[PDB]
């Protein structure tokens, strides 16, 4: 079956070029239309990216004119898209989809790649601020908690409670970009007021790109 | 230097529809003028763009098309219109910006004997997609259950056109060449004179 | 270029009943629309193609329709895995352009329930290194429309708190909120008595949670 994959994520600077390719696998990758799409974080995607893959055939959008240049190898069967000049509003989730028609015509997009988490900002380490479960707001027989992070700017990361054993209440809450450059992220759990102090409670933070995990008890 | 569109028309043979074949004329000096000034061609229908506009416009990659149908379809090869030979044969794209090429051939490529050379297929399972060639030769049931040619219900997909030269202007053996302009905004590969 | 507008941009429906997705153009385009379907997380994937013909894969439920201006995308059968983001894509001519629209969001319709208020104090862990910040909690309210705002001594605070919203949860059909106050140290002794004013349309009167240091 048609499946196209793709390469990882790929931090780079504001004002460097990011390469990102698209491998194709699964059809005869001489008379099919390959586009390149971009979905900004909550915003939607616009622009056309259409490459031809035939010989050198390329046609890109207006708000992207000489900041894209595309390419296609007829050997590897694998097509690259070179955008220069990254602003910081260019952090978003670049795809490459297929066509429904063949290389003459053009239609919808029918096969997706699986996306690259691009982004630009400089990388650094996390920290875990406890919360404190107030014995005042306990109303509703239930209580609270949490593992507030603090400015981490990579985010392949994730929480957990007790190693992953409770899993009743791990809302855990998407990042933001704060002022200062970098993200931060939640996760609170509810619990009984009858398991306070006796259950313990520690978060298990698994920030891979800065190995650090630190592992702090409520 | 000079278009390679001579080679195109002035063919020794063309094959089928259901095993049509394709060029990738790109990078020449076309000149679109050996169209006009010949009358030889049974249909001259051009489609999204004009006759007019072919000798000003720098395409980036043209695609030419070579298939034999059996005389009244050439109107079934057309944007929009549906048949045998428009479904499972050679499925052409509402917005074709192209030229339809078609001239009658019923004494270079006919034999008062016969001319049985030339087939097309009639059943698919569904319809095809616009420019898709399916070169195959299975044998075709309503199920799946891939049969053998002695069955009951299974028949063979591809059938023989039959071409004579003692018959009507309808059925005579029609050579159509499918211009199929790909204007993309790249570098200009094929340009008009001057 | 033809600009793609969809008018509900959030569609609250149950499951079973029809959907009503809109698709309608700025100039009178043929019919060469495209719907699509973004899973939240995954890629997108195509829906209906000319705005009348069924792509691969797509169950019967789905039947798209419309031509020129007015386009519309009709589910029969509503599942629980088809509430996601749509996308009508439309295809210019001569440039090669393509248009999408802003996504019209289909989220499961529930009773709404009243938003658990929890607030947060700051650990004195973090008071070491400055940069102190009080985080509101509001779990299980289903209407995504809540005003978290402070009470910097009975008054009004805005510019320094940003908000979290989670996506609708499977078993109960409810969201989470999490609302973060930044301040800075010595801004934060300056005061003693910090609320939590929750204003949502499931409760009766604004809920203000406070505590004192």
């Amino acid at each position: 079956q048609v499946q196209l994959v793709q390469s990882g994520a790929e931090v780079k600077k504001p004002g460097a070029s990011v390469k990102v390719s698209c491998k194709t696998s699964g059809y005869t990758f001489t008379d099919h239309y390959m586009y390149w799409v971009r979905q900004a974080p909550g915003q939607g995607l616009e622009w056309m990216g259409v490459i031809n893959p035939d010989a050198g055939s390329v046609t890109y959008a207006q708000k992207f004119q000489g900041r894209v240049t595309m390419t296609s190898d007829t050997s590897t069967s694998t097509v690259y898209m070179e955008l220069s000049s990254l602003r910081s509003e260019d952090t978003a989730v670049y795809y490459c989809a297929r066509d429904l028609f063949f290389i003459p015509a053009a239609n919808s997009f029918d096969y997706w790649g699986q996306g690259t988490l691009v982004t630009v900002s400089s990388t650094k380490g996390p920290s875990v601020f406890p919360l404190a479960p107030s014995s005042k707001s306990t109303s509703g027989g239930t209580a609270a908690l949490g593992c507030l992070v603090k400015d981490y700017f990579p985010e392949p990361v994730t929480v957990s409670w007790n190693s992953g054993a409770l899993t009743s209440g791990v809302h855990t809450f998407p990042a933001v970009l704060q002022s200062s450059g970098l993200y931060s992220l939640s996760s609170v759990v509810t619990v009984p007021s009858s398991s306070l102090g006796t259950q313990t409670y520690i978060c298990n933070v698994n920030h891979k790109p800065s190995n650090t995990k630190v592992d702090k008890k409520v | 230097n000079l278009c390679p569109f001579g080679e195109v028309f002035n063919a020794t043979k063309f094959p089928s529809v259901y095993a049509w074949e394709r060029k990738k004329i790109s990078n020449c000096v076309a000149d679109y003028s050996v169209l006009y000034n010949s009358t030889f061609f049974s249909t001259f229908k051009c489609y999204g763009v004009s006759a007019t506009k072919l000798n000003d416009l720098c395409f980036s990659n043209v695609y030419a098309d070579s298939f034999v149908v059996k005389g009244d379809d050439v109107r079934q090869i057309a944007p929009g219109q549906t048949g045998v030979i428009a479904d499972y044969n050679y499925k052409l794209p509402d917005d074709f910006m192209g030229c339809v090429l078609a001239w009658n051939t019923r004494n270079i490529d006919a034999t008062s004997t016969g001319n049985y050379n030339y087939k097309y297929r009639y059943l698919r399972h569904g319809k095809l997609r616009p420019f898709e060639r399916d070169i195959s030769n299975v044998p075709f049931s309503p199920d799946g259950k891939p049969c053998t040619p002695p069955a009951l219900n299974c028949y063979w997909p591809l059938n023989d056109y039959g071409f004579y030269t003692t018959t009507g202007i309808g059925y005579q053996p029609y050579r159509v060449v499918v211009l199929s302009f790909e204007l993309l905004n790249a570098p200009a590969t094929v340009c008009g004179p001057k | 270029e033809i600009v793609l507008t969809q008018s509900p941009a959030t569609l609250s429906l149950s499951p079973g009943e029809r959907a009503t997705l809109s698709c309608r153009a700025s100039q009178s385009v043929s019919s060469y629309l495209a719907w699509y379907q973004q899973k939240p997380g995954q890629a997108p994937r195509l829906l209906i193609y000319d705005a009348t013909n069924r792509a691969t894969g797509i169950p019967a439920r789905f039947s798209g329709s419309g031509s020129g201006t007015d386009f519309t995308l009709t589910i029969s059968s509503l599942e629980p895995e088809d509430f996601a983001v749509y996308y009508c894509q439309h295809r210019s001519n001569w440039p090669r352009m393509f248009t999408f629209g802003q996504g019209t969001k289909l989220e499961i319709k529930r009773t709404v329930a009243a938003p658990s208020v929890f607030i947060f104090p700051p650990s004195d862990e973090q008071l070491k290194s400055g940069t102190a910040s009080v985080v509101c909690l509001l779990n299980n309210f289903y209407p995504r429309e809540a005003k978290v705002q402070w009470k910097v001594d009975n008054a009004l605070q805005s510019g320094n708190s940003q908000e979290s919203v989670t996506e609708q949860d499977s078993k109960d059909s409810t969201y989470s909120l999490s609302s973060t106050l930044t301040l800075s140290k010595a801004d934060y002794e300056k005061h003693k008595v910090y609320a939590c004013e929750v204003t949502h349309q499931g409760l009766s009167s604004p809920v203000t949670k406070s505590f004192n240091r």
